């Protein structure tokens, strides 16, 4: 029986995938895991879930590399990601009681994603990188999931004014490894300096010699170390020495690398900027830096900016921007169920079950905030019609990206195919 | 485990009626399960409790007073 | 205190008093003010919002996962 053993993997497949069901959305269930060391976690992020649940089949570990792409590339969507895989496994279920070949089940998926694709583009309002006043509002309604609120106005001109200096035009993908968030004890939320040309994380010598400044520096003026002696040394010869450079650090300097060096402190910090890099290979690398008071505040800060600079990554790389809420879902099924007919043979029958796979996600979003499952979906087909994108979160200020809709689809293409492609498994050492 | 640091959070400040706090925690789990067979969802029993909590705190507004009754009355001399 | 609240928003009173305590020692229901038991607002307010907090992160778990 090798379909057999493939639809074991199914069925624990999709037990994972309820169980991340009940945690979408803020209004969600939490889940409690115990780790095996003594460590009790808990939150609604199903990014977080899956990486400590430590899974041991096989085939449900490919949600975790999911869900680490879904954040790398688009930045959010991971919960939602693990539905919309369990409801194209769920409705693959009744496709192989028919005589179904996984392989046309797959390569359909690849025509559906790429179709859902352009459906979604025509109904998207394009949106350019020149205006300043919508990047303001994108970011601000991403902070309101946090504790801070009205210092989150200062927050907003911070993210947005850092991406367009690199945005430039057609630049593709746009890594924000290189962007770091600097967390310093001391300080306030309102206090924030750019400092585009480079940001470290160490002090400087607090000994006796050291210049701890130093103009047109790289001969060498400053130099870094992965004796008190050597600082005797080289305080004659005017270099700079800043030493305890963390390793992680290391693979960061080289990519983002003075007309000027200087070191200011605002309350404890004694942190060492540099400005003014010019450099034709190396390109103007921002790194943001954060301060607070207590723990709590740079820790909770350091998550909420992070997912503010991928709502604007996706609009750098795809331009344009959706309505929230699972509302351009039920459009989607409506034309799919309607253009099934314009195909033939076994084909045709899975855009007819592929509509339905996609309307999970704004019915999961109406159970866990408390109101009635169907009576919700049902009211969505009804307003979608006569009205396009009006239904009002534009009002509410509820702006998902068009990318994070675009990969949440084109990353499940790939994970389910990757599901039934596997007809067997055996032991190999 | 989480009754566990609710006791202590009102032991750092305030260090009085952690006792009332753990039995108004244990009566609210029982009445919440039992709206299990009547198909209510956890999230409007969460939001019902937001929304009355912060309506509770007007209505407790609204009947608090200082120290009165000094002429004609006693009140701290009861106390003692 | 049902009868209590009928004429409280009316503004006008005869018979109807607020603030009825319970005193176990003598075992009769007097008022709490002349009785000798009073409790600061801070109090109050601070137990019965940190009791929902704790009660709502027990209701959002549907999933005990222990290794």
């Amino acid at each position: 029986k090798p379909q057999e053993v493939r639809k074991a993997n199914i069925i624990a497949a999709r037990s994972v995938a309820d169980a991340i069901r009940t945690s979408l959305g803020p209004k969600g269930m939490d889940k409690m895991i115990k780790t095996s060391r003594g460590e009790i976690i808990i939150s609604n992020d199903g990014h977080t879930i899956l990486k400590q649940m430590a899974i041991l089949h096989p085939v449900a570990r490919m949600l975790v590399e999911v869900s680490a792409a879904q954040d790398s590339e688009a930045g959010d969507g991971t919960t939602s990601v693990v539905i919309l895989t369990g409801a194209l496994l769920g409705a693959a279920e009744r496709l192989l009681n028919k005589g179904i070949h996984p392989t046309i089940i797959a390569d359909s998926f690849q025509s559906a994603a790429k179709r859902s694709v352009d459906i979604l583009l025509e109904m998207c309002h394009k949106v350019s990188l020149s205006d300043r006043e919508q990047l303001v509002r994108a970011a601000s309604t991403s902070l309101s999931s946090k504790i801070v609120s009205q210092y989150s106005s200062f927050l907003a001109p911070l993210a947005v004014d850092s991406v367009l200096k690199i945005s430039d035009e057609n630049s593709k993908n746009v890594d924000l490894n290189d962007i770091r968030l600097v967390k310093k004890v001391g300080g306030t939320i309102d206090d924030t300096e750019m400092i585009d040309g480079v940001v470290l994380t160490q002090t400087a010598i607090k000994s006796a010699g050291g210049p701890t400044r130093k103009e047109k520096a790289k001969k060498c003026n400053v130099l870094l170390i992965q004796n008190d002696l050597a600082l005797h040394f080289l305080s004659k010869l005017n270099i700079m020495v800043v030493k305890d450079i963390e390793r992680e650090e290391i693979e960061f300097l080289s990519k983002g690398l003075a007309d000027l060096v200087e070191e200011i402190d605002s309350d404890g910090s004694k942190i060492v900027r540099v400005t003014g890099i010019r450099n034709n290979n190396a390109r103007p690398t921002v790194s943001v830096v954060i301060r607070g008071a207590n723990n709590m505040i740079i820790d909770e800060t350091e998550r909420s900016l992070h997912d503010a600079l991928c709502v604007i990554r996706c609009l750098v790389k795809e331009r344009g921007l959706i309505a929230g809420g699972g509302a351009p879902e039920i459009e989607i099924s409506r034309r799919l169920s309607k253009e099934a007919r314009s195909m033939e043979g076994v084909q045709a029958f899975i855009w007819q079950e592929f509509a339905s796979a996609l309307e999970v996600i704004p019915t999961t979003l109406a159970e866990n905030a408390g109101l009635n499952s169907i009576k919700v979906v049902t009211e969505l087909r009804s307003k979608h019609e006569n009205g396009e994108l009006n239904d009002n979160t534009y009002e509410e200020h509820i702006l998902q990206p068009v990318l994070v809709s675009t990969s949440a689809i084109t990353l499940a293409s790939e994970c389910v195919k990757s599901i039934l492609r596997i007809d067997d498994i055996a032991f190999s050492r | 485990k989480i009754l566990v640091e609710l006791a202590q959070q009102q032991d750092r400040e305030i260090g009085d009626g952690t006792t009332s706090v753990v039995i108004i925690a244990s009566e609210l789990l029982k009445r919440a399960n039992e709206l299990v067979k009547n198909k209510i969802h956890p999230t409007t029993i969460i939001t019902g409790f937001r929304v009355a909590l912060r309506e509770a705190i007007r209505f407790i507004n609204e009947v608090l007073s200082t120290s009165v009754d000094t002429l004609g009355k006693e009140t701290l001399i009861n106390i003692a | 205190h049902a009868a209590s609240q009928m004429a409280k928003p009316e503004d006008v009173k005869r018979r109807s008093y607020r603030n009825y305590g319970l005193d176990l020692i003598r075992g009769k229901i007097v008022d709490e003010i002349h009785a000798g038991v009073l409790e600061p607002t801070i109090s109050k307010v601070k137990s019965l919002k940190s009791a929902l907090e704790a009660c709502v992160a027990i209701l959002r778990i549907d999933t005990m996962i222990t290794v």
